[PDB]
């Protein structure tokens, strides 16, 4: 159907304790193939996913330099906004960054976004048009300037438009048996006695891809209420996902319970019992 | 403003005693991003762990994924533990095999 | 493939 490649930088300050950590993953979809950490002995770009790993020694050697050059950056933009700010020289301070972009089913642009975090809040993100600058605070229009008066805009949307499409669909070409492919959940119900008098009926969805998943109980053909416990959509750490929904029912009337599951691989969302 | 990490722990595959598994601590929602992981088999740090790489979500907010091999038992205990500057004291979960 | 940086996206 629709797919998306991300890149997604963290720094961040650790002041009287060296200079900031930086950090960077790339994600095709559900899928990370690619990272990066300023920490390591080494720091070089890294693959998470064997359809990258074919890359040349150029490709690499260009995204390792990307990489360092950008904890450089970054070190900056910490540097300059905690001026701004006039925030006190104690503790820790970030400075995120995601972008990327979307192509369709025919697989054309449906459109990009960089977007620019201190401190965990939005500071500053290229809007939809990809030519104006959505500024959050006083600081941020400091910025907005320096980048409109440098055509900081124009230089994004050509890498956005091009390069990174570009890129996104040869992934999707390199890694088709993988990307292209979605898992079905193996679902199952379990049965755990609360008292003589209460049992707890949980229903589990189990390596599936990609993450998107419902989960839901019925009783008697009608919705629950109230309610059913779920867990947030958990990694299983073999890029698969694990989801689980449970609700309390009067011990003897498990029957009455039914759980449900839609998924896309599913050719038709399942019917589960006890 | 500082984000209270959230934890699960639990396994790769279904829980059975004495099979070779794999042990998941899921550690979300935090900021700032900087965070200390330890995972303890029956109380005692374990020697190997990895660690995946800190990436964040729509929110900012920032998650990430720790695990070790592990083999299951009627009474080996397990749990996380997790150190964050939004915490005073540092946080356990332990691993309950129906949840 | 990363977003190369040069002098003129690289403003804070």
């Amino acid at each position: 159907g629709s797919h998306s490649m991300r890149y997604f930088y963290t720094a961040v300050s650790r002041p009287g304790r060296g200079e900031p950590r930086f950090i960077a993953v790339g994600y095709v979809d559900d899928t990370q193939f690619v990272r990066f950490d300023s920490d390591a002995a080494s720091p070089r770009m890294e693959p998470r996913a064997p359809w990258v790993e074919q890359e040349g020694p150029e490709y690499w050697e260009r995204e390792t330099r990307n990489m360092k050059e950008a904890t450089q950056n970054f070190r900056v933009g910490l540097n300059t906004l905690h001026g701004y700010y006039n925030q006190s020289e104690a503790g820790s301070h970030t400075l995120q960054r995601m972008y990327g972009c979307d192509v369709g089913p025919d697989g054309r642009l449906l459109r990009g976004y960089r977007q620019d975090a201190y401190d965990g809040a939005d500071y500053i993100a290229l809007n939809e048009d990809l030519r104006s600058w959505t500024a959050a605070d006083a600081a941020a229009q400091i910025t907005r300037r320096k980048r409109e008066e440098a055509g900081e805009a124009e230089q994004c949307r050509n890498y956005l438009e091009g390069t990174c499409v570009e890129w996104l669909l040869r992934y999707l070409e390199n890694g088709n048996e993988t990307l292209q492919r979605a898992d079905a959940p193996k679902t199952h119900v379990t049965h755990h006695p609360i008292s003589d008098h209460e049992v707890t009926l949980r229903c589990w969805a189990l390596g599936f891809y990609p993450e998107e998943i419902s989960l839901s109980w019925q009783r008697d053909g009608e919705d629950v209420t109230q309610d059913t416990e779920f867990v947030e959509t958990r990694p299983a750490g073999d890029r698969t996902f694990q989801k689980w929904a449970a609700v309390v029912v009067p011990s003897g009337e498990e029957q009455r319970y039914t759980c449900h599951v839609q998924h896309e691989g599913l050719a038709e969302p399942v019917t589960l019992r006890w | 403003i500082q984000k209270t990490p959230q934890i699960q722990v639990y396994s790769r595959h279904p829980p059975e005693n004495g099979k070779p598994n794999i042990l998941n601590c899921y550690v979300t929602q935090f900021h700032p991003p900087h965070i200390e992981i330890q995972m303890l088999k029956n109380g005692k740090k374990i020697p190997k762990v990895e660690m995946s790489d800190m990436s964040f979500s729509k929110d900012w907010s920032f998650y990430i994924l720790a695990h070790t091999e592990f083999t299951p038992t009627e009474t080996d205990t397990y749990a996380c533990r997790v150190k964050h500057d939004s915490m005073a004291e540092p946080k356990t979960v332990y691993w309950d095999r129906d949840m | 493939g990363s977003q190369k940086l040069t002098t003129g996206n690289c403003n804070w």
